[PDB]
């Protein structure tokens, strides 16, 4: 039974949704206490899209991982440190470019 | 008188002896066959004659430490801790586990 | 030899039977391979078992280190098991230097050395964020030389030197200062490499 | 030689028909004197007697390392790999 | 089949095996000039001179054959006396170029002073210079660089065709060029530029433009000519400029 | 017309006078950058008081490397600088990394978050050559409101 | 060796104990100390204002890069990628095409001021002497542009330092 990590292939699934309540519940507190920056609604949509990408389940040593690194990116707003808006800003704002068409990413000349 | 450390030594005599009697038998409780009984024995075996021969000298300090009683004291304290936790986790009397992957030259 | 060699082995005879002495409690919990070589010592960890290593060496009557210094890791791709915590030992007593090492991958979590010594979790702190070697049952992992919003490890041999998100411009926005960009200025890649092996005995069999 | 634009210097063209240079407008540009190794040919060649001969900028003290030149194919002017000096006979 | 011992360990061999062939197996090159790969056989430097376990004077290892059961020491003391040695009698008459010279750091003279060659100190008075030998588009020839050896004398012979290089006379003042005023010829013999070790033939068109650093190396198909397959080409910042070919087992023969 | 003109330039000779800077104990270039107030090279009522806070300062020293962790850090305090201001980069990290630039870490040249006005070039800023940061500091400081 | 730090109480009876305590009730030994500053305002200051008055250096010292070149024309710089490789920060950059016949030495030759830690190396690594080191100052730019020199030209134009490298370099030949 090597390697522990920290829970079973089963286990580790409400593991993450243990961490997802104390990150809902953030969301309203991160616009109060530190800035009022974009929306409490677009905000929470933010968070939706960061799990979706995250999402593949094949190792529990993979997905206990990722626990213990959201008890800190997530958990730098929680003891409530010093970010300065621009930390904790996951979107890109100044960068525009999303371009995946062969039509439209050759006219644009890459790769 | 005051030692260089903030453990403040006390004037007690035959106090280093009560935790190196302690000590031995706490080694004859698991491991027996194991070397780990075997080599530290000696090493207080011919310890506790020193002070035993020694009539309150600071040469009975000077003996393998040099830095007082207080200081050698230390070093007994935490040998009852570190004995108990020999025997607690199993790894001197067994040797069963895994090797590693066969690499080493950089 | 008169500025051909730096010094003479002397102690290397006194410091080999430091080799035999751990070896001699022979545990396959501990032990596996011992290394001497330029008047240091070097012994390699199994991961199951480190803390037992850690409170020997520290304490006993014969080899009194107890300080626990200074707390390195290696970055090597080479081999089945990617990195290697390496502990630096010095001992104020016994006056003599010692190096403990771990072989595991350790991409999957190890043991801490908190409760042995004190000034370790914060050098615990340092692998965590270089490499992401993770530690069991340790108190705080807060992060050190890393961004507060940074993605993976900055130390690993498998990304660039330049990393992903490293430029950060002021631009349009009047108070947030952004990220997303990554172009940098071109770091030439020296392809030098010398022909011939420089040194004997150093060279293995396929 | 310049011509339009500001002068070349060791070979460098400034823009065709102002394009990519606009920068260097405001600020005059930079011009180093003699940089078309017009002083190079200046110098006389020396004469020499032996069949090859050590060259030197100025001894130990100034930067030129030991390089023997041979002076025996006539047609060819003979020069070292640092100075532009040329040897006959 | 017979096996022979190179520096204690044993290694199988063929009968009819050359020493520095037979070394190769067991994982140790030995110092060399005269090239085993393609190139014929030959003396002409004495280099890779080797001391065996009973061996009143040193034997080269290009010549000598294994033959017997005999057993040969690569890091002895006898054979590092020979190595730091040789360097300095091809480097008595050595011009001085490093700086100027085309190559710097694939130059295998270069190499092999580093790891082999006496560092300490080197006694000269007087080098003597040779006079520049005639080359038209491809190779700038300058025979002062030249070492004075047998490589590119053979690669005129065999491998390209017709002969040009041979040589010119007897003592120091022995030139390594054509020395009647005549261009060669193209076919194959624009592969002798990276034939020869030291810096003394060169291309043209890669004269002074890049050094053996900075440049870094990708391989790739040659396009121009079929059956010509791998080739090296050094980017060295957004455009290429230098070329070379890669060794191949089957698709060529160490020349582009 | 000639009074309205050279009372501009009574104004900017309260600058030419006058500038405090900022203890921006950021790396190696604020040891030098001590070494202002170090006797043998000063500038000690010359035209340099310290006395640090962002907000009396009217000059900004940026002395030595910048990082990611501290871009966010430095952009505000020259925000919270009266608007008359100048930033002077001293030393080559202030200018893009003295090694670094292609470090994963370090920001590239201070003006990426913050513009800068006076280039010194100095690793090891030697305090002769620093003298120039804030003398021709006084020197550039030429002509403010024409109408 | 053993230097103690602790005195081990200097006070032990009657004349030792009242003077000991004479400097606590009133002061004495912070008027001791207040005149150990009063003999020192005293004493001439050891200040050098700069735009008159200059500082102490050194025959060897190294401030903004300048090529050197040889006494009848030419570039001592002879193109060799040895100075880039040495250089720690990469700030120096060379890329090399034969000059019109003959010789053959550079084309593109930039040092960046963004970067460069000053260490001397290129200084020493050049078998030629092209760059040395002068005892420079006085930079200072507008924008980062005009900070890094360009190819040579600027460099070149360092003619006006050259003659204190020509009297520099003479305790440089057979070091000190
Ligand atoms: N109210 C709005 O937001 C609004 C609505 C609809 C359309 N727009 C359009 O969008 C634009 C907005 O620009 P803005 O008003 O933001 O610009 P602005 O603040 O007036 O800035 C223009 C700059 O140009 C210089 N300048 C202009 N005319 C000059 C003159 N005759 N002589 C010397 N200097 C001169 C000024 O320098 P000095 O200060 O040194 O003289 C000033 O700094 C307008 O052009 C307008 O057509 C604006
Ligand atoms: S042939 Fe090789 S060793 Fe000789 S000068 Fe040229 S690069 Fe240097
Ligand atoms: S040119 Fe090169 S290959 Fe030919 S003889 Fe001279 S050193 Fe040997
Ligand atoms: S420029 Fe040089 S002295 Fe200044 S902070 Fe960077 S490394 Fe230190
Ligand atoms: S400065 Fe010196 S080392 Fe650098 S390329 Fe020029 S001659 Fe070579
Ligand atoms: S002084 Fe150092 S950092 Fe500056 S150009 Fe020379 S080698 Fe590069
Ligand atoms: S390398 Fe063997 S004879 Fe030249
Ligand atoms: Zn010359």
């Amino acid at each position: 039974v090597k390697p522990i990590f920290s829970r079973d292939m089963n286990e580790a699934k409400r593991r993450v949704r243990e961490l997802y309540r104390a990150w809902y519940r953030e969301v309203p507190n991160t616009v109060h206490l530190f800035q009022l920056d974009i929306s409490v609604k677009q905000g929470r949509d933010k968070v939706r899209e960061m799990f979706k990408k995250n999402a593949h389940i094949t190792d529990p040593r993979v997905v206990d991982l990722l626990v213990i690194k959201g008890k800190m990116e997530l958990e730098e707003t929680i003891k409530v440190w010093k970010q300065r808006t621009h930390v904790m800003r996951f979107f890109h704002e100044t960068e525009a470019p999303r371009p995946k068409d062969f039509l439209s990413k050759f006219y644009v000349g890459h790769d | 008188t005051g030692l260089v450390g903030l453990a403040v030594c006390e004037t007690p005599h035959e106090r280093l002896k009560i935790l190196y009697t302690k000590i031995l038998d706490v080694l004859g409780h698991i491991p027996k066959n194991a070397a780990y009984r075997k080599y530290t024995e000696q090493i207080t075996n011919e310890k506790l004659s020193m002070v035993k021969a020694e009539p309150d000298v600071k040469k009975l300090e000077e003996r393998l430490q040099g830095g007082q009683i207080e200081e050698v004291i230390l070093q007994a304290e935490n040998e009852l801790s570190l004995a108990r936790k020999m025997i607690q986790w199993k790894p001197w009397e067994p040797l069963v586990e895994e090797p590693p992957a066969s690499q080493w030259k950089w | 030899r008169p500025t051909v060699r730096p010094r003479n082995d002397v102690a290397h005879k006194q410091l080999s039977a430091f080799g035999e002495y751990v070896a001699e409690i022979l545990p396959k919990y501990v032990q596996q391979v011992q290394v001497s070589c330029f008047n240091e010592l070097e012994i390699c960890i199994h991961p199951d078992g480190v803390i037992p290593v850690l409170t020997f060496l520290r304490d006993h009557s014969n080899a009194q280190f107890k300080s626990l210094a200074d707390l390195t890791a290696v970055d090597i791709p080479t081999r089945q098991n990617r990195f290697e915590i390496v502990y630096n030992l010095l001992s104020l007593r016994f006056n003599s230097r010692i190096r403990v090492k771990t072989y595991t991958d350790e991409l999957t979590p190890i043991e801490s050395s908190v409760p042995v010594y004190k000034a370790a979790n914060w050098y615990e702190r340092e692998i965590w964020d270089m490499f992401g070697v993770f530690f069991a049952n340790h108190p705080d992992l807060r992060r050190i030389l890393t961004d507060y919003g940074f993605e993976g490890h900055p130390f690993r041999k498998d990304f660039p030197l330049s990393g992903y998100v490293e430029l950060r411009y002021d631009d349009e926005v009047k108070r947030v200062v952004a990220e997303p960009v990554e172009l940098a200025q071109e770091f030439r890649k020296f392809d030098l490499n010398s022909p011939w092996e420089a040194f004997p005995a150093y060279r293995q069999p396929p | 030689x310049x011509x339009x634009x500001x002068x070349x210097x060791x070979x460098x063209x400034x823009x065709x028909x102002x394009x990519x240079x606009x920068x260097x407008x405001x600020x005059x540009x930079x011009x180093x004197x003699x940089x078309x190794x017009x002083x190079x040919x200046x110098x006389x060649x020396x004469x020499x007697x032996x069949x090859x001969x050590x060259c030197d900028g100025g001894g130990g003290a100034l930067g030129h390392p030991r390089v023997y030149i041979n002076l025996d194919k006539e047609t060819k002017t003979g020069t070292c790999g640092y100075c532009g000096l040329q040897f006959r006979q | 089949l017979i096996e022979v011992f190179v520096d204690g360990q044993s290694v199988m061999v063929e009968p009819g095996t050359t020493v520095l062939q037979a070394c190769e197996k067991v994982g140790m090159q030995i110092p060399r000039f005269c090239y085993h790969e393609r190139l014929s056989v030959a003396g002409n430097c004495r280099m890779c001179l080797v001391e065996i376990e009973k061996a009143p004077k040193v034997v080269a290892a290009c010549a000598m054959p294994v033959m017997k059961g005999w057993n040969i020491l690569t890091n002895s003391e006898k054979t590092k006396k020979a190595r730091e040695g040789v360097m300095e009698f091809l480097l008595a008459n050595h011009p001085l170029d490093c700086p100027i010279c085309d190559q710097g750091g694939e130059c295998d003279l270069q190499d092999q002073s580093m790891m082999f060659g006496s560092d300490r100190s080197r006694f000269l008075e007087g080098k003597r210079a040779v006079e520049d030998k005639n080359i038209g588009p491809l190779v700038k020839t300058i025979m002062t660089r030249c070492i004075q050896c047998t490589r590119c004398i053979r690669f005129a012979s065999e491998i390209a065709g017709v002969d040009d290089l041979g040589t010119t006379g007897r003592g120091n003042d022995m030139q390594v060029g054509t020395y009647i005023e005549k261009m060669f010829m193209s076919e194959l013999s624009g592969n002798i530029i990276d034939i020869c070790p030291v810096g003394a033939l060169t291309x043209x068109x890669x004269x002074x433009x890049x050094x053996x650093x900075x440049x870094x190396x990708x391989x790739x198909x040659x396009x121009x000519x079929x059956x010509x397959x791998x080739x090296x080409x050094x980017x060295x910042x957004x455009x290429x400029x230098x070329x070379x070919x890669x060794x191949x087992x089957x698709x060529x023969x160490x020349x582009x | 017309e000639y009074v309205v003109a050279k009372l501009d330039d009574l104004i900017n000779w309260a600058r030419r006078s006058s500038l405090w800077p900022m203890t921006f104990g950021l790396a190696c270039c604020a040891v030098e950058m001590m070494h202002m107030a170090a006797p043998r090279y000063d500038m000690d009522r010359f035209g340099v008081v310290f006395r640090a806070s962002p907000r009396q300062s009217d000059v900004m020293i940026v002395a030595g490397t910048l990082t990611n962790k501290m871009a966010p850090a430095l952009r505000k305090v020259y925000d919270q600088m009266p608007e008359p201001r100048y930033v002077v980069s001293m030393g080559s990290c202030a200018n893009g990394g003295g090694y670094y630039h292609y470090s994963y870490s370090v920001v590239r040249g201070c003006d990426r978050i913050v513009p800068v006005d006076i280039y010194v070039p100095g690793c090891p800023p030697t305090a002769e050559a620093l003298l120039y940061g804030i003398l021709q500091l006084q020197k550039k400081i030429k002509r403010e409101k024409r109408l | 060796t053993y230097k103690y730090v602790n005195l081990r109480e200097p006070s032990m009876d009657m004349k030792s104990v009242t003077d000991r305590a004479a400097q606590t009730l009133l002061w004495t030994e912070l008027i001791r100390g207040l005149g150990m500053t009063l003999s020192y305002l005293f004493r001439e200051p050891a200040t050098i204002n700069y735009p008159f008055e200059k500082g102490p250096l050194s025959p060897r010292f190294r401030g903004e890069h300048a090529l050197r070149r040889y006494p009848s024309g030419e570039e001592r710089c002879i193109a060799c990628k040895l100075c880039e490789a040495v250089c720690p920060a990469q700030a120096i950059t060379i890329e090399a095409e034969p000059r019109a016949d003959g010789s053959r030495r550079t084309t593109r030759y930039d040092i960046d001021m963004t970067k460069c830690i000053y260490c001397g190396f290129c200084q020493e690594a050049c078998p030629v002497d092209a760059i040395v080191e002068g005892p420079n100052f006085e930079f200072s730019t507008e924008t980062h542009e005009e900070l890094l020199y360009n190819k040579e030209k600027l460099l070149n134009n360092g003619d006006k330092w050259e003659a204190e490298i020509a009297a520099n370099i003479q305790a440089d030949y057979l070091y000190r």
